[PDB]
RNA sequence: GAAGACAUGUCAGGUGGGGAGUUU
RNA sequence: UUGACAUUGUGAAGAGACAUGUUUC
RNA sequence: GUUCUUUGUAAAGUGCCUUCGAAGAGUCGAGUUGUUUGGGAAUGCAGCUCUAAGUGGGUGGUAAAUUCCAUCUAAAGCUAA
RNA sequence: UUGACCUCAAAUCAGGUAGGAGUACCCGCUGAACUUAAGCAUAUCAAUAAGCGGAGGAAAAGAAACCAACCGGGAUUGCCUUAGUAACGGCGAGUGAAGCGGCAAAAGCUCAAAUUUGAAAUCUGGUACCUUCGGUGCCCGAGUUGUAAUUUGGAGAGGG
């Protein structure tokens, strides 16, 4: 589609007498980890996705954070690739929206909504309790005894 | 972005946060081989800052690497000289555990350049260091002004000669009147030093 | 034996001392006679002594009775008084 | 004193090279001279005073001109390095007297060169092989030969020693003051 | 001011001292918005080492001249310790 | 299966003609 | 051969000391 | 020098106002041990332990506390003579 | 049930590289003794002899977390000088350079750290052509765990 749009641009432009605005405003989800960081803290990104499958985790430990900090909804969501192929990559760890069309506002607003009441108000209490108390089969079945 | 979360973050390396996967990492690099490669580095915020760019002709090695003093290799610690020279078990190995490594992983990588490498887990009997590599047969490194000068032969096996950042420390290569001895050679400079010139009009 | 010095860079002590004797000897030959003969205030001689290298003016010899304008670092308790009494004035210079 | 009690015969270097190493440099210095034919063959350098009072006396050339320097010569630091002028980033200028010194010395550069059109057409050249022998330093004259003779009877011997021991007293002066 | 002379408190030539621009290498150790964020940020989501905690307890139970003494002990630089005692009890007040 | 925060790199104390240098 | 320092995690009671969850055997 | 294009209607520079200025962590540093230097109450290098902040940090050849002062910005890298 | 992501394997897969010799010079590791102190262990020999690893016509170092305390010097390296001085050393044998000054030669700089987000604009490889140390059109792949442009503190950047 990119090579279509160029040439597009390209004649309006040089036999269309045009300003390079012709083509309509693009809505797009920005992904990129550092410019998904980047557009938070200016509280421009609408909703934030994050992958839970990252073996690196110092990468994305601090977004959680970050965005509870700033009030911007953020979400975790399974599997870094189900990502990646919404965006036409491998993987990309990290989705957020930026720019929507005003038909699907009431559909994003109920998703942020429900997102909100999924992990914003559980962050406050979810920092105060340790996981993993989990043993094997064998023990479990050993010490019960 | 995230530069300087991760970086900080990696600074409090005695957080609970980072104590957890200091001991799943170093446990999860014990079950594995003393030199394997890293398919992606780990700490991608200190390679970048390294040189490192993610793109083909850039590798990434694991290694581990024992750590402590160094047993001279001579039979029951005799040295067979006089006896401030018998001392064995405190020779403290002046060449620092990363060089080591980082000349392990080139001769298992001769086909690559060592460009740097970094801490990045330590054991009771063992070290861990991440080694960046670059190769300089790829045509984007060589097509590459901002790579290509280390394909030039001078600059192979850099870590070998201590052209590295941790080899040149191990050297005391640095400015001031502290680094006298070793601030443009310490071989060079004492052969220098004791070398008696004599021009053709005696002075 | 005595009070040890690290790192006794010689540039500190760097005070060559000048007798009066060879003090007239600093202005050329050219002039020396001439400002000898014409000694008076109005155009006493300038001898700028750290242009020549020498520290501390100190008075071994005595001086014809020419005042002379004398510029220097430092300068000897003789010294300065003997060129007071030559007519000259002990001038500062760092 | 003399320190043998080494290997030295294994170190000995006799110069006997010095007249073929000065024949040497005399034909690089041709060599780059005609590498270099439109060019003075070395860079422009400023007036610059020493250090450690011994030698502060004595001007000194500098390695470059400072930024500051530069901008007031009238032109920009890039395009001094391309037009035969030294500048040093590192030297600050905190004398009046040497910053106006290397200002004239870098208009006088600027109005005795002569630059080629990068168009070609260029006349011939006529080199010199010294920019520094074309602007020798030159030392500040400290004073004129002669003066009008003034005094105050300050005696300024005494006013050394005042000076000499005020310096050591004065910490333990500040302490007794309170 | 130069007195002039070559003795005394201000020795040296008379010049006019032209003043330099400021050099911005000096501007290294100036802090930022954002670096003062992410530390703030880091900080909180780290929390406080174990040595933090037991610095801040004996601050509590002992006074600060016994943690100062401790944290010289553990960072070796006194003049750091001071820093470090400082901050923790920044943290401590932080908490009412 | 047994065992387990115990065994298992750096300093410090003990023993050490098993081994090296030197004196008589 | 012995002591100390990291490898040394996670669990009750008694012993206590703090704070409004932490430390010792 | 000559000849084929007009390179581009793309890049770079300078002046003033305004808001910023991110600059490298198992690193700096300290204790101990070994080696080394003319480096001396410890010049440099190394094993073990502790382990830092950003108007901060290094150096300022005598250890330590207090308060100023002068110069640079380490833990990244290339480069002929 | 089907297709993806991550890791790990097999390829006499397509395109590549490494061993080794030489080793006077260089860059590191390792490393003694004879001798000397008329004995000898600190020490000297020596941060040398031997051994080991790594490249080139030079190598290394190199643009200061430097030197100075000055009316400031201003990449690195070499020669004279400093200077057989400070200093070190059962203060004994003996060891021992640096700042300033004169000259030899001169060159600068660039990576991370910015959201391009109204457009991954980046690049390896395969294919057809061509003016073949490469370029063009097309197609896979690398790449958002960051490939393009700008900036490196001397400065520099968003706006007017």
């Amino acid at each position: 589609e990119k090579k279509e749009r160029l040439t597009k641009e390209a004649a309006a432009v040089a036999e269309g007498k045009s300003k390079q605005d012709a083509s309509p405003k693009p809505y797009a989800v920005k992904y990129g980890l550092n410019h998904v960081v980047a557009l938070i803290e200016n509280k421009k990104a609408k909703l934030v996705l994050i992958a839970n499958d990252v073996d690196p985790i110092e990468l994305v430990v601090f977004l959680p954070a970050l965005c509870k900090k700033m009030g911007v909804p953020y979400a975790i969501v399974k599997g870094k690739a189900r990502l990646g192929t919404l965006v036409n990559q491998k993987t990309s760890a990290v989705a957020a929206l930026t720019e929507v069309r005003a038909e699907d506002e009431a559909a994003l607003a109920k998703l942020v909504s429900t997102i909100d009441a999924n992990f914003a108000d559980k962050y406050d209490e979810v920092k105060k309790h340790w996981g993993g108390g989990i043993l094997g089969n064998k023990a479990q079945a050993k010490m019960d005894k | 972005g995230a530069y300087k979360y991760l970086e900080e973050l990696q600074r409090k390396k005695q957080s609970d946060v980072l104590r957890f996967l200091q001991r799943v990492r170093v446990w999860e690099y014990r079950q594995k081989n003393v030199i394997h490669r890293a398919a992606r580095p780990t700490r991608p915020d200190k390679a970048r800052r390294l040189g490192y760019k993610a793109k083909q002709g850039f590798v990434i090695y694991r290694v581990r690497v024992r750590r402590g003093n160094r047993k001279r290799p001579v039979p029951k610690g005799a040295t067979y000289g006089k006896p401030t020279n018998q001392g064995v078990n405190e020779l403290k190995y002046q060449r620092s555990l990363r060089a080591t490594a980082e000349e392990r992983v080139g001769r298992r990588a001769a086909n690559l350049r060592v460009l740097n490498s970094y801490w990045v887990n330590q054991d009771s009997t063992y070290k861990y260091f991440e080694v960046i590599l670059v190769d300089p047969q790829h045509k984007a490194i060589r097509r590459d002004a901002r790579y290509n000068w280390i394909c030039d032969p001078v600059h192979k096996h850099r870590e070998a000669r201590g052209l590295t950042a941790t080899g040149k420390k191990s050297r005391g290569i640095n400015k001031g009147h502290k680094f006298n001895n070793t601030k443009a050679g310490r071989r060079k400079t004492w052969k220098r030093q004791n070398t008696l010139s004599l021009w053709r009009y005696r002075k | 034996v005595g009070m040890r010095y690290f790192h006794k860079q010689q540039a500190h002590f760097w005070k060559p001392v000048l007798n009066l004797d060879k003090l007239w000897t600093l202005i050329p030959e050219d002039k020396r006679d001439q400002y000898l003969k014409s000694a008076s205030k109005e155009t006493a001689p300038v001898i700028d002594t750290l242009a020549a290298g020498y520290g501390k003016i100190l008075g071994k010899g005595r001086i014809p009775n020419v005042p002379v304008i004398v510029k220097a670092r430092f300068v000897s308790k003789l010294a300065e008084e003997k060129i007071r009494a030559a007519g000259g004035v002990v001038e500062l210079i760092a | 004193k003399n320190h043998f009690r080494k290997h030295w015969q294994e170190r000995v270097k006799v110069h006997f090279d010095q007249a073929g190493k000065k024949v040497s440099r005399r034909n690089a210095r041709a060599t780059r001279a005609a590498k270099i034919a439109p060019r003075p063959l070395d860079l422009l350098r400023p007036v610059v005073r020493a250090p450690t009072v011994k030698y502060n006396r004595k001007v000194r050339a500098g390695r470059g001109f400072t930024l500051a320097e530069v901008k007031a010569a009238g032109l920009t630091a890039a395009y001094a390095r391309t037009i035969g002028i030294a500048v040093d980033h590192r030297r600050q200028n905190r004398n009046q007297e040497i910053f106006d010194a290397n200002v004239q010395r870098l208009k006088e550069y600027q109005s005795k060169i002569i630059v080629f059109p990068r168009n070609g057409k260029a006349p011939e050249a006529e080199q010199v092989l010294s920019a520094a022998a074309t602007f020798p330093i030159a030392q500040p004259a400290t004073d004129v030969e002669a003066r009008a003779v003034q005094d105050n009877g300050e005696s300024a011997f005494r006013t050394l020693r005042l000076a000499r021991s005020e310096k050591k007293f004065r910490g333990i002066r500040e302490k007794r003051a309170r | 001011v130069k007195t002039g002379i070559a003795i005394g408190l201000n020795k040296g030539k008379k010049v006019t001292s032209m003043t330099p621009a400021p050099k911005i290498s000096y501007k290294k150790g100036a802090a930022s918005n954002r670096t003062k964020f992410v530390r703030s940020l880091v900080r909180e989501i780290a929390g406080l080492s174990p040595y933090e905690r037991r610095l801040i307890d004996l601050i509590r139970n002992s006074g600060e001249k016994r943690a100062r003494k401790v944290a010289k002990k553990r960072l070796g630089s006194f003049t750091r310790a001071k820093a470090k005692v400082e901050e923790m009890n920044n943290i401590i007040a932080a908490s009412r």
